[PDB]
């Protein structure tokens, strides 16, 4: 070779490097969740001629449920640390034995904006900026205001797999902690994935409503009524019935329940409710290239919706085989989100409901 | 006593995070560099006054898209970071960076920031954009998107050696300061 390159430390010391950064990073965290907590949310309960009961909902949501939940996990990585060859230290399981106790912070993300607009409002008024500066100061806090410090847990719950994949890259793949760093990384990756889901659901409810009132023609209840998810939609052949006629429909998977529409033949954004399928009541028959019994017809990239109970049967059609395929996901995606929800109870709010269908009333009925 | 937040946003791994280690320590570059960069205030001297320029990352938020926003509301400058050696994260500038935060925080100001000039000399880094018929960011290339996208201006820099380093941030102060108006609300 040549030896080219500047000065890296070794791969053992670059482990022991991110272990230290692991500890010292959460040991500083906690100290931001307790000056919060201790500088700001306990002084702001204490003056109730300033801030009412709602006021701190809003403004410190559960932070003080993510500083006990980040107590525990802190005491729980230093008994991993081993004091005598730091490198050897075996984090994985705590993230491991901990991973439901992150799903706090799907709640703190969620109204964080809310949190910000309250903030501002306040800091309009000279009252509210003192006594803020007074908190900080007497916490001892840097120069950083009060929004900034909260937007500290969201930070953190984006930077955990970032520092699990920097501990991965230096363990090798004999280390006791290998295999626990690398379904951490998974664990804590999948965490995030699912905060951002759940925002993005919560945030599309809206759109949800918008959409079902830009459709003609609507039959039947409110796709809210059942279902506040849109999986996957685009374009297939259908029929309906064994020697029917094949027409091409767009279709909207939501869970529970698939929508089909017919797009107007000149004007190619106006849609036609064209009825529904209870995606509960169907199983998916992945159908095999070729030629199918009475129904008697044959089939390029095709599948089929039997009823369980029944007899009843739909033949669906994709163009390309990427197609059939994406549309076999978002079937197998609507069971699994389905399952997933009524396990964990996950409901949408009246309140919900009642936000998203005056939204529609906003542009004219 | 008047503040600039300052919001590093781009994709993942191109050195946002080195870049504001190296701005705000002063390291031997043999040092091990953190993987995270906490929130950071420092007192800095403009028209002979103190101003607290609040500096914050945006490491491991590149695919977490309704996570990302949360960071922006009160933001009086940002940094669009890509890397000279990475052609995808310069696109990126372009596809999805200046679009989502000209979104959000329209009258906010913005630079375009090129990182890791050092690795334009690098051999591996050279090899390996080579195998793909690549070849790294010119700065006539950025400057002509700089201009296009309405970044006040582009700058380069290496968090490494420091070359460019003190002075995207002296650019990123002047941007906020030049004749709250221009300050990230509400979105």
């Amino acid at each position: 070779c040549l030896c080219l390159g500047r000065p890296l430390q070794n791969r053992d010391q670059m482990r022991a490097n991110v272990i230290n950064e692991i500890m010292s990073t959460e040991r500083h965290y906690i100290k931001h969740l307790k000056d919060i907590c201790e500088g700001y949310l306990k002084q702001c309960r204490k003056r109730r001629d300033m801030f009412s009961d709602e006021q701190l909902k809003v403004i410190f949501g559960n932070i003080e449920d993510i500083y006990r939940f980040q107590m525990g996990f802190v005491r729980d990585l230093e008994k991993q640390y081993n004091n005598d060859d730091p490198h050897l230290s075996e984090i994985g399981p705590c993230f491991l034995e901990h991973q439901d106790g992150f799903w706090i912070y799907s709640e703190y993300c969620n109204n964080h904006l809310d949190a910000c607009m309250e903030l501002s409002k306040l800091m309009k008024d000279s009252r509210y900026q003192h006594f803020f500066e007074a908190c900080r100061l007497l916490q001892q806090m840097i120069d950083i205001a009060i929004d900034g410090f909260l937007l500290t847990p969201v930070q953190k719950i984006c930077k955990y797999p970032l520092q699990l994949a920097e501990l991965l890259k230096y363990t090798a793949q004999d280390h006791s902690d290998y295999r626990y760093v690398a379904a951490a990384l998974a664990v804590m990756r999948n965490v995030t994935q699912q905060i951002n889901e759940r925002k993005r659901r919560l945030e599309n409810i809206d759109k949800i409503a918008q959409w079902q009132a830009s459709v003609l023609d609507w039959e039947g209840d409110d796709i809210l009524d059942r279902s506040s998810e849109l999986i996957y939609t685009g374009e297939m052949a259908w029929i309906y019935q064994p020697y029917g006629r094949n027409q091409q429909r767009v279709f909207f998977l939501f869970d529970h329940q698939m929508v089909l529409c017919k797009k107007d033949l000149i004007r190619r954004d106006i849609l036609y409710y064209k009825g529904r399928i209870d995606m509960d009541k169907y199983e998916v028959i992945d159908i095999e290239d070729g030629r199918d019994d009475d129904f008697n017809v044959s089939m390029k990239n095709a599948f089929k919706l039997h009823n369980k109970e029944t007899e009843e049967v739909h033949l669906f059609f994709a163009k390309k085989l990427e197609e059939k395929i994406r549309w076999l996901r978002a079937f197998r995606e609507e069971r699994k989100m389905v399952q997933e929800d009524e396990k964990i109870g996950f409901e949408i709010s009246e309140n919900q409901k009642r936000q998203a269908a005056m939204t529609v009333r906003k542009a004219s009925k | 006593m008047q503040t600039i937040k300052c919001v590093v946003v781009g994709d993942g791994a191109v050195g946002k995070t080195c870049l504001l280690i190296s701005y705000t320590t002063n390291k031997f570059p043999s040092e091990y560099v953190p993987t995270v960069f906490d929130n950071y205030a420092v007192t800095v001297m403009i028209g002979g006054e103190p101003y607290t320029l609040g500096l914050f990352d945006t490491a491991g938020q590149e695919d977490y898209d309704r996570l990302r926003p949360l960071s922006y509301p009160q933001t009086d400058v940002f940094l669009v970071c890509f890397s000279v050696v990475s052609p995808s994260s310069f696109e990126n500038v372009k596809e999805k960076w200046v679009p989502e935060i000209t979104h959000h925080c329209p009258k906010t100001p913005f630079l375009l920031v090129g990182t890791q000039i050092d690795l334009r000399d690098d051999p591996s880094t050279i090899e390996k954009l080579a195998k793909n018929k690549q070849k790294p960011i010119t700065p006539e290339t950025a400057e002509k998107l700089a201009r296009d996208l309405k970044a006040v201006k582009y700058v380069e820099c290496s968090a490494l050696t420091q070359k460019g380093l003190k002075n995207v941030f002296d650019e990123a102060i002047l941007a906020a300061l030049e004749p709250k108006s221009r300050r990230c609300v509400l979105l």
